[PDB]
RNA sequence: ACCCACUCGGCACCUUACGAGAAAUCAAAGUCUUUGGGUUCUGGGGGGAGUAUGGUCGCAAGGCUGAAACUUAAAGGAAUUGACGGAAGGGCACCACCAGGAGUGGAGCCUGCGGCUUAAUUUGACCAACACGGGGAAACUCACCAGGUCCAGACACAAUAAGGAUUGACAGAUUGAGAGCUCUUUCUUGAUUUUGUGGGUGGUGGUGCAUGGCCGUUCUUAGUUGGUGGAGUGAUUUGUCUGCUUAAUUGCGAUAACGAACGAGACCUUAACCUACUAAAUAGUGGUGCUAGCAUUUGCUGGUUAUCCACUUCUUAGAGGGACUAUCGGUUUCAAGCCGAUGGAAGUUUGAGGCAAUAACAGGUCUGUGAUGCCCUUAGACGUUCUGGGCCGCACGCGCGCUACACUGACGGAGCCAGCGAGUCUAACCUUGGCCGAGAGGUCUUGGUAAUCUUGUGAAACUCCGUCGUGCUGGGGAUAGAGCAUUGUAAUUAUUGCUCUUCAACGAGGAAUUCCUAGUAAGCGCAAGUCAUCAGCUUGCGUUGAUUACGUCCCUGCCCUUUGUACACAC
């Protein structure tokens, strides 16, 4: 998918060894919630807002003025 | 694909070496119990084959070397 | 007779092993390196071989007893993972089938492959080779063949060398050649070279079974893997599972596992909706708006931000919205889901793609590479160039295709509508318009570096009217003759195009066998790639648009589980 081409780099180099060629592919994935470009986060990550809940009160008022 | 040994129906043919003619120059130049010195060979009246360029001699003409130009005697 | 509680003796059974075992398993197969209750019989790697011989019993068949020579590195046991099964169970796939459609295999031709031939007809590849190598080759490409040039022999050393190491050349011979290739008489040049030895350099030379990278396939399926814990001496196993569900290892759940990762999904691109936003002379529309044309109650038009004023429905593209199976009904054991209707642009994962795990294959490629190891060659070169030929050759066999067998048609006239593209000054690219020509084409200009021009690409099937009239016929257009053009240095072994003439097989194609479930099959053309010319090829695009089935496991295969195995090079 997509965050392969957002969050994954590769690179590939040939290596002259006295007995042939070896190959090198080192692929790195990077942190989503750095960098400052695209999107912060894997598409399939969900984060909730704690809701901050209070307690209920029992007497109503007003704050007039 | 197989590679077979390479058979020539023709010989071969040798390759040119320069004409070796020892102290050619002599023989363009001659001069005289005075010292007077003077050229065996006419030069090129083209501008650009050189003052001493000294013209060949051949059978029926004459031949530059430099310009590949070819005069004749009864010009 | 039955019931309850005991008991001795017996056939057994269930659970668990404290114990034992190589394990399977075992209540004895335990009380066995902590090794001794009593006793009988049997074995000493596999074969030869329960054979030969002798004895003995038997009517016989044969029984009992029973070698050696020789040969051999395993044979064998119990389990584990895989693979396989004309084994079982549950799912699934038009590269499977069913119901069908369109065919192919039959004809001619085009093209690739083998074979044959040849100087060579270069070569790789044999579901997952065979219009494939982007492989539509006149030269080039090119790797093959007949010949002819050059060094593009770095660098070092030795040798030669300004008393010239070396370079080139007019003309003739020679040569396919106006290659001074090499000669025949002689000029030029001047340490740049030449000779030998080391060393390099290049190679479409070999090896893809030495390699890298890429690609294909296994496998279009849903599969894969740590940590910690559990089981096992162990290889290994569980997690990763009975059931239901899903396209899905997708979930509901169940649970000696818990929590995770990859893959699937999510994602991205594209197609369909938006009378809602922001606009636009490189997109359009309206204005008895301006000007003018034709026909008469006003319709159709021509120039319109460069001759104006408005607007964004259509077109464009940024930002967004929109579907989440929504609502309702039914059904499952609640649940995951599934079915139907309604509403909706859209209700198969909304359609189609892109991306895509682990482990592999002696799969393909050394002929993409200044990616490359090793081997071979390296001046009479397998390097690099030039000319010519070949790759296309033809008793024959095969694969992909094109054109057809006609009246649901051929021909003629008329009608007359797309979408995806591409295009030149780093020069001759896309070409409107005018003229000539029967055509193909030629010629003078023109616009376009492009939502601007080609171009509304006025495409073709298609529609209407007419001729033909069931006759291999005006179906079909192979083969062949003559001429005219274009591209190119070169068209012969016909590059291609055009004109006239000849008018073959073929009357729907045996055994067989391919692809496909909706804007899909099929018909029809168009643009791009290739490209100087050549498209019967491919990659896309639109125009017209069915039948049939919404299934099954019969064939061919795929996934998971159980089971058997003497297979593991894995039927």
């Amino acid at each position: 998918g997509q965050p392969v081409n957002d969050f994954i780099d590769t690179a590939t180099r040939h290596v002259l060894m006295r007995q042939g060629v070896l190959g090198i592919k080192v692929k790195i994935m990077r942190d989503p919630a750095k960098s400052r470009t695209g999107p912060k986060a894997l598409p399939d990550a969900v984060t909730i807002i704690e809701p901050k809940e209070e307690e209920p009160i029992l007497a109503p008022s007003v704050k007039d003025y | 694909k197989k590679r077979k040994k390479k058979v020539y129906t023709t010989p071969k043919k040798i390759k040119h070496k320069h004409k070796k003619v020892k102290l050619a120059v002599l023989s363009y130049y001659k001069v005289d119990a005075e010292g007077k010195v003077t050229k065996l060979r006419r030069e090129c009246s083209n501008p650009t084959c050189g003052a001493g360029v000294f013209l060949a001699n051949h059978k029926d003409r004459l031949y530059c070397g430099k310009c590949h130009s070819v005069y004749k005697v009864n010009a």
